[PDB]
Parts: structure tokens; C-alpha cells; sequence
RNA sequence: ACGAGACUCUGGCAUGCUAACUAGUCUUAGAGGGACAAGUGGCGUU
């Protein structure tokens, strides 16, 4: 009895605890579109104007979002509500309308499930980085 | 509701015709509401021709060692006075928006020749793409020149932007230098 | 002077004293179809598409 | 000689059918076990407006199950990885109930007693055992077991009698009383495996499958020759009918059925999806499950697609 | 490369002829029944294995391959070899028979047989290739 | 394999004349259980099981006195 | 038969698993899984 997927990106998380109450969301825990840093906020509004009220009339989400780095925490976002809304359709009303909506959003795009591999690399040998070489002398 | 962006649609922009969207391709996922969707174009060859026009574009303009990169830089300032004059314009940039650009566009670059020789070079074309894509990375170090040691600067060219974007007319610069090069190449032909 | 679209064959490969020019083979596709030869600059994918916007440029094969 | 007919289609699905379980006391509950740590609930419709609604979406498993098996009440799940392991899911709670790591070895199977009273499990020790839900040791044979891995231990599968039935791939098969349990007759040398065993329902029979496919029956008293009914590749799927005395399975692409008395195929009518594509390989067939009694059949392949047919019996 | 060293083709070829039978195509099963019959000390190792038996089942499906001969192949060819025709091809009624033949077989004390219909023998004396 | 495969031994020998380097190098054979070979077979070494001999009559037929 | 590969370490992945009163299954580290040129096209005594 604990249907919860949370949402993690590179390094940033956020928990999104999502159960059933008055049905009104809770974004960032701050308002809409105040965001200090104010480069993607155009980017959030992308579900919220593309689902509608309906939809997420009967959730209730509260999010635990920690991370530094813009491109950690967002898209770390949109990760974790289209996978905790995907888990909730799954679970309460059935699997058809789950697959449409689900289509419909990672058909929007797909970077939503899939996180960057790259990582910084070991220091090499006998140069100052992981390919760069002390210069040779003759 | 599939209106891309907020103010245009993709229900009435058709070419009747499926070959000719080698410049704008507004059909499938990789619409873009906003050209930040991070990632890498140097990973694998070919995988640099398939950005997309408008972030290659507004990406490729990372020169120096200091702006190298900042993607930040690149979202602010596509957003930044597209903001404004999307509202302060009312009618249409479509016509300056295809018809500087994106038929300025030369037809044929140059290569080297034998095995020496370096005062002149054969006239080769490329499928249109990778010329047309040349020609915008020099014209983005004409849109330096015209910013760096200059007075327009960077962040208030979006005119600019969307004449080096849409789609089809000739009136550019670095463009016409590339065909004046153009015919010194052809000049073999 | 006539655009023609023509689609690639079959990639030959690089030329130069280091290497500077990419020979590909192209085939019309609406003018009495047949094969010919090109050599052009930069990336040109698998079977992809050349604009033969001149019928007559014929490049030199070693 | 039994006449049916393809009368749809379905489409949407993740998880291709692997194993197939039902019970007629309890028809609310009917389930498919998939590969991707998936299991699809279902619901009888018969329906061309809707011949199917996606309603569970079971997950739970850590690792991909080799059989699923129903007690008497369709009420309690028991499923079994290729581990050792041991999942029991209850209606009463919709969740876990009972999750078991006691088998230190790569088990290929689990079972459910009908009659709750002993557990068994296969161990590479060479030796089978008999286990109780209070954790003490009960019953262990060291000899004249196995030559190889036991597959599984069979009971009935309508109400009646528990008769033990112990399977193997190692193509040796025993028959044992709750009392007795002792080895009467041995026959060796067999040309082809053995993938599972089933039990009959009217106690006087004992089919096999395999990629040989020769279906070897034995009595029930003692290890007397009866018959080796024909087969093709690995068979994967043998029951009889729930009421009738027939046999049928998919040794493949096709539908091989018998009657004990003819023992051959009558005719074989079939519907098959066409492909522009001359090198496009076609989907394999492993099961065929009843609707109830045999009025309605179903199937699954690796197409994403489940194939339904109408058949009229007579 | 992806080229498959020896010691992967071999124990693929070997375990095609061993067990074609549990084998099959679907790389699942072929993983599955590879760990079950094979000791093979990786993982890794295993699954390339497993996918040279698919990529020879692919080949094996389409024909016979040099490698390996299994039993079923090998049987039906050897049915397919004590093949024979209903009638011999030697037993011809008529055989066509050039002048130097028929006479060779009048010296050869066969020269009462009728079968032999003596032809036309070919008046060009042209029969070696143009030499340059 | 080499680290629990192959055990080298360095030793030096004195000698009036001077000082001989005996490097000797052993590999030990696989053999479970005993701890007189590593437990684990070379990383590249395929093991198949071995079926037995197979003439058997065309169908199996109980034979009572 | 060495060498190459395989092999060890290393990062990359779970609406999975073994559990912590310093995090609330995100961090830590697992007997394990996962990729194999595997699926489909095009070149290859195919």
C-alpha cells in the first residue's frame, strides 16, 4: 500500500507525495511564475495549459524539491509530475486513458524519462586533465 | 488545441507538398515551446544537422571562452524583446522573416584540388543544408562584428534572428560574400 | 540552371593531400533517370538527397 | 473436427502472456503474467463494441516468474521466479501478503498444495523434501530421487483426490499416493526432454510434452506403456477438458488437437495477418485458453497483439 | 568491431549441435537456455554467445550453413541422397551415335544392337578456341 | 587471471661469484572444492555437458517373463 | 601455446529487491538484472 514514484534528475529530487483530497495544486510551494533565477519559467507552463483542470482536479501533491542547478531541478520537475500522474491514472482509474495521456505528454517530448549520462571523467596520467599531457619537451 | 507556441497553429501553415521542409519542420515531438532541451550536438556526427534550425541558430553563437556554451544566455535572449515585439508589432514578420534569409542562401562552397596548390579551389555544391548552415555561423560572426566593436548589440537582434530563420528571399551579407566566393569557385565550373 | 533533386547511391570518399573533398554518386529522379558522378564538401548522410542545381558538374576521379 | 472463427482485434499492450490460470468457483479474477514485471487483469466481455478494458495493472515482482498457480478459490496468488523466491498476493488487502526467501538456490519452480497441508520446491541437492508453514523439517527421500533437476509437484487440477504427481526435465516422472511414496518401477533412456507434466482430471491418464513430442502415457498403479501421442516443437501447454475427455495444445505456429480416438488432426483452418514485408518473421504460439468450457478461444503472441476466436464446438 | 572472437564461436557452433532441440530465436530464450545447459564463466560472454546461436538460427532457418551438422539437417540430406528415380536415365531407347563410335562398337562385337541411331556427324573441322 | 591463477615467486641466490635473480612462475590447475586450484575456471573456457550413448528400438515395449 | 579479446576495477539504469531513532524506497551498498550489433531496412561467393 505505497504507490509512490517520486521524481530525480542528474542530482536534484523532489518526493511528490500524491493522495486524494480537495483536488487544487501546489506548485514549487511558492507562486506560479515568480521564480528568482527567471530563465525557464515559460518552460513550467507547459502542462498546466496543455491538460487542464479536469484532470488534475482530484490531486493532491506535495512536493519535497531539492537540488542546485537549473537543468537539475528543472526538467526534474516535469519528470516527476508526468511519472507520478502516469502512476496515478495507472492505479485509480484504469490503463486506456492512461496510455492517451501519457502518449500525449512524453509525445510532447522525450526527455522527460530519460536523465544525461555524462559525468566528469578521471583525471589522467601525466597530464594535467583526462586527455590534456604536460607539454614534451625535445 | 495543438496550436504551437501560443500565438501561431500548425493547422494552416501547409506546403501542400512533403518534400520542402528541410528548413521548418513543425510535425512530431521535436517542436520546441521554448529551444532549451539541453543536450549534446557533437556526440556523433550528422546528430549536429539534426537540431533543429531555431536552436542551432541561437546555440551556435557561443564563441570566445567566456560565453562559451551558456545556454542561459541563449534562452534569455531568444525570450527577451521576442516577448515585446510579438505584442508591439500586431501585424506580421513573415516577410522579412523568410525573404532576407532564407533564399539569400549561396548555392556552392569550394575544395581543394591535386595534391598541392593553394590559389584556387574547385566548385562544389553540398545538399542544401550544410551549406545554408555555413553560411548562418558566418553570418553569426557578422552579427558579432556588427555587435562586437560596434553599436547594435547582442539581445536586440531579433529581427535579425528571424530573417537568418524563416524562409525564402535573398538580402544578406556574409551571404553575399559567400557568393561572391560563390562565382570566384564557379569561375572553374 | 535547373534545381534537380537526385537521390545518393552509393559514398566514394575522401580526396586531398590530407583529405578535403567527399565523392558521392547521385541518380536523377525525374529526367530520363541514369547516374552520375559529384564531389561535394561537408556532412552528406546515408541515401540522403543532393539538389543538382547545375546538369553538368562532373568531378574528376583521381 | 470443431469449427471456429477470428472475429477481432486488440490492440494496446506491454507485457506478452506467459502463463495462464483460472478458477470456475471464483470468475472475477482472471490474469496474465508478463516479462517486464507486469501482470494484466481481465474481464469477460464477449462484446464487438468492447471486447476488452484494461482495468489492474499487477506489479510487484522483482524478477520474471516461471509458473503461477491458483488454489481451489481464486482468491490467493503464489508465483515463483527463476530465484528461489516466493510471492503470495491476497484480494483482502490488494498488496503483498506473504513475500518468502528460504530457497538459497536457483529454484525453477513454485506450487500450492490443494489440500494446505505440505510444500515441496526443487533443490540441486539431488533430493526432494516436504516442508510445513511452521519452518520444521518433514519428509526427506535421499534415495532413488532425480537424476537431474525436478521440475515441479502436481496435484489435481479440478476438485477430487491429491495425488502427487513429481515432474522433471531430466524426463522422469512420478506417481505417489499422501501414504506410501515409494519408487515401484523405473524406465530409462528417453530421445527427447521433458518441459512440464500435467495431471488429468479423471485419474486414469499421465501426457508429457516436450520438443520430442511424444506424448508418453502411463497408468496410474505402475509404469505400463499405453500410448505416445504425436507432437512437434517444446510443448508448453497440455490440459484436458474440464468435463470431456479430449487434448489439445500449440506445439507452435498451429493448433494440434486430438481426439484419443483419431489421434490426428481433423482440419486446420486458421487466420493469419499478411505482410508486404517477404522477410518480416512471424510470431510463436504457446498457449490457448478457454473462455469457460470451450465455446470462445484466446491466444497471445509477440506482436503486442492478443488473437480471439469465436469457436462454435459443433 | 563486434567481430566474435573464437572462443564465442566455437561454443555457440557447439552448442548448436549439441542441443539444437531446447534452442530457439528469441534472445531471451537463448540467454535463458544458455545459462541453463552452458558453464560459461562471464556474463557478458554469455550473452555474446547467446547472440551468435540467434544470428546462426537466423542463418540455419534460411538454409544450411558449413559449420555445424545437426542431425536433422544432416538426416534429411541423407534421405535426400538414396534418392532414385523411378527409371533409370541410362535406360534410353534410342542413343544417338556418331560414325566412329558405332564403328569402334562393331569392332567391339556390339554391333547387332538397334539402339544406336547413327547421326550426322558435324562436317566443321572448328573446335578449338581462336588463339590472341 | 593472472592475479589467482599464476603465483611468481622472486628469490636471490648468493653465490661466491654473485647474486643469481630466480623468478618462478606457477599456474595452478582448476579443480573445485579442496582449495588445491582456484575456484573459478578461466574467464574464457565454455563448459558443455556431455550426453551419453543413444541406440535405442523404434518404440518402447514392456517385456514381462 | 602465448599476446589480442575474454577477465578485474570504474561511471551510466529501475512506477523492482535485501534494511538503517544521522536521510523519509532519493544517500549508503546487494546474492542480482540490463547490451547482444539484439529488432528492422540497406550494402556484403548475400
Amino acid at each position: 500500500q505505497s504507490v509512490q514514484v517520486f521524481g530525480r534528475k542528474k542530482t536534484a529530487t523532489a518526493v511528490a507525495h500524491c493522495k486524494r483530497g480537495n483536488g487544487l495544486i501546489k506548485v514549487n510551494g511558492r507562486p506560479l511564475e515568480m521564480i528568482e533565477p527567471r530563465t525557464l519559467q515559460y518552460k513550467l507552463l507547459e502542462p498546466v495549459l496543455l491538460l487542464g483542470k479536469e484532470r488534475f482536479a482530484g490531486v493532491d501533491i506535495r512536493v519535497r524539491v531539492k537540488g542546485g542547478g537549473h537543468v537539475a531541478q528543472i526538467y526534474a520537475i516535469r519528470q516527476s509530475i508526468s511519472k507520478a500522474l502516469v502512476a496515478y491514472y495507472q492505479k485509480y482509474v484504469d490503463e486506456a486513458s492512461k496510455k492517451e495521456i501519457k502518449d500525449i505528454l512524453i509525445q510532447y517530448d522525450r526527455t522527460l524519462l530519460v536523465a544525461d549520462p555524462r559525468r566528469c571523467e578521471s583525471k589522467k596520467f601525466g597530464g594535467p586533465g583526462a586527455r590534456a599531457r604536460y607539454q614534451k619537451s625535445y | 488545441d495543438i496550436k504551437l507556441f501560443g500565438k501561431w497553429s500548425t493547422d494552416d501553415v501547409q506546403i501542400n507538398d512533403i518534400s520542402l521542409q528541410d528548413y521548418i519542420a513543425v510535425k512530431e515531438k521535436y517542436a520546441k515551446y521554448l529551444p532549451h532541451s539541453a543536450g549534446r550536438y557533437a556526440a556523433k556526427r550528422f546528430r549536429k544537422a539534426q537540431c533543429p534550425i531555431v536552436e542551432r541558430l541561437t546555440n551556435s553563437m557561443m564563441m570566445h571562452g567566456r560565453n562559451n556554451g551558456k545556454k542561459l544566455m541563449t534562452v534569455r535572449i531568444v525570450k527577451h524583446a521576442f516577448e515585446i515585439i510579438h505584442l508591439l508589432t500586431g501585424e506580421n514578420p513573415l516577410q522579412v522573416l523568410v525573404n532576407a534569409i532564407i533564399n539569400s542562401g549561396p548555392r556552392e562552397d569550394s575544395t581543394r584540388i591535386g595534391r598541392a596548390g593553394t590559389v584556387r579551389r574547385q566548385a562544389v555544391d553540398v545538399s542544401p543544408l550544410r551549406r545554408v548552415n555555413q553560411a548562418i555561423w558566418l553570418l553569426c560572426t557578422g552579427a558579432r562584428e556588427a555587435a562586437f566593436r560596434n553599436i547594435k548589440t547582442i539581445a536586440e537582434c531579433l529581427a535579425d534572428e528571424l530573417i537568418n530563420a524563416a524562409k525564402g528571399s535573398s538580402n544578406s551579407y556574409a551571404i553575399k560574400k559567400k557568393d561572391e566566393l560563390e562565382r570566384v569557385a564557379k569561375s572553374n565550373r | 540552371q535547373p534545381i534537380k533533386l537526385a537521390r545518393v547511391t552509393k559514398v566514394l570518399g575522401r580526396t586531398g593531400s590530407q583529405g578535403q573533398c567527399t565523392q558521392v554518386r547521385v541518380e536523377f529522379m525525374d529526367d530520363t533517370s541514369r547516374s552520375i558522378i559529384r564531389n561535394v564538401k561537408g556532412p552528406v548522410r546515408e541515401g540522403d538527397v543532393l539538389t543538382l542545381l547545375e546538369s553538368e558538374r562532373e568531378a574528376r576521379r583521381l | 473436427t470443431e469449427q471456429m472463427t477470428l472475429r477481432g482485434t486488440l490492440k494496446g499492450h506491454n507485457g506478452w502472456v506467459t502463463q495462464i490460470a483460472t478458477t470456475p468457483q471464483f470468475p472475477d479474477m482472471i490474469l496474465s503474467a508478463s516479462r517486464d514485471k507486469t501482470i494484466i487483469m481481465w474481464k469477460l466481455t464477449r462484446d464487438e463494441t468492447n471486447y476488452g478494458i484494461p482495468q489492474r495493472a499487477l506489479r510487484g515482482h522483482s524478477h520474471f516468474v516461471s509458473d503461477v498457480v491458483i488454489s481451489s478459490d481464486g482468491q490467493f496468488a503464489l508465483s515463483g521466479s527463476w530465484d528461489g523466491t516466493l510471492r503470495l498476493w491476497d484480494l483482502t488487502t490488494g498488496t503483498t501478503t506473504r513475500r518468502f526467501v528460504g530457497h538459497t538456490k536457483d529454484v525453477l519452480s513454485v506450487a500450492f498444495s490443494s489440500d494446505n497441508r505440505q510444500i515441496v520446491s526443487g533443490s540441486r541437492d539431488k533430493t526432494i523434501k516436504l516442508w510445513n508453514t511452521l519452518g520444521v523439517c518433514k519428509y526427506t527421500v535421499q534415495d532413488e530421487s532425480h537424476s537431474e533437476w525436478v521440475s515441479c509437484v502436481r496435484f489435481s487440477p479440478n476438485s477430487s483426490n491429491p495425488i502427487i504427481v513429481s515432474c522433471g526435465w531430466d524426463k522422469l516422472v512420478k506417481v505417489w499416493n499422501l501414504a506410501n511414496c515409494k519408487l515401484k518401477t523405473n524406465h530409462i533412456g528417453h530421445t527427447g526432454y521433458l518441459n512440464t507434466v500435467t495431471v488429468s482430471p479423471d485419474g486414469s491418464l499421465c501426457a508429457s510434452g516436450g520438443k520430442d513430442g511424444q506424448a508418453m502415457l502411463w497408468d496410474l498403479n505402475e509404469g505400463k506403456h499405453l500410448y505416445t501421442l504425436d507432437g512437434g516443437d517444446i510443448i508448453n501447454a497440455l490440459c484436458f477438458s474440464p468435463n470431456r475427455y479430449w487434448l489439445c495444445a500449440a506445439t507452435g505456429p498451429s493448433i494440434k488437437i486430438w481426439d484419443l480416438e483419431g489421434k490426428i488432426i481433423v482440419d486446420e483452418l486458421k487466420q493469419e495477418v499478411i505482410s508486404t514485408s517477404s522477410k518480416a518473421e512471424p510470431p510463436q504460439c504457446t498457449s490457448l485458453a478457454w473462455s469457460a468450457d470451450g465455446q470462445t478461444l484466446f491466444a497471445g503472441y509477440t506482436d503486442n497483439l492478443v488473437r480471439v476466436w469465436q469457436v462454435t464446438i459443433g | 568491431g563486434r567481430v566474435r572472437t573464437k572462443t564465442v564461436k566455437k561454443a555457440a557452433r557447439v552448442i548448436i549441435e549439441k542441443y539444437y532441440t531446447r534452442l530457439g530465436n528469441d534472445f531471451h530464450t537463448n540467454k535463458r537456455v544458455c545459462e541453463e545447459i552452458a558453464i560459461i564463466p562471464s556474463k557478458k560472454l554469455r550473452n555474446k554467445i547467446a547472440g551468435y546461436v540467434t544470428h546462426l538460427m537466423k542463418r540455419i532457418q534460411r538454409g544450411p550453413v558449413r559449420g555445424i551438422s545437426i542431425k536433422l539437417q544432416e538426416e534429411e540430406r541423407e534421405r535426400r541422397d538414396n534418392y532414385v528415380p523411378e527409371v533409370s536415365a541410362l535406360d534410353q531407347e534410342i542413343i544417338e551415335v556418331d560414325p566412329d563410335t558405332k564403328e569402334m562398337l562393331k569392332l567391339l562385337d556390339f554391333g547387332s544392337l538397334s539402339n544406336l541411331q547413327v547421326t550426322q556427324p558435324t562436317v566443321g573441322m572448328n573446335f578449338k578456341t581462336p588463339r590472341g | 587471471p593472472v592475479n589467482y591463477y599464476v603465483d611468481t615467486a622472486v628469490r636471490h641466490v648468493l653465490l661466491r661469484q654473485g647474486v643469481l635473480g630466480i623468478k618462478v612462475k606457477i599456474m595452478l590447475p582448476w579443480d573445485p572444492t579442496g582449495k588445491i586450484g582456484p575456484k573459478k575456471p578461466l574467464p574464457d573456457h565454455v563448459s558443455i555437458v556431455e550426453p551419453k550413448d543413444e541406440i535405442l528400438p523404434t518404440t518402447p515395449i514392456s517385456e514381462q517373463k
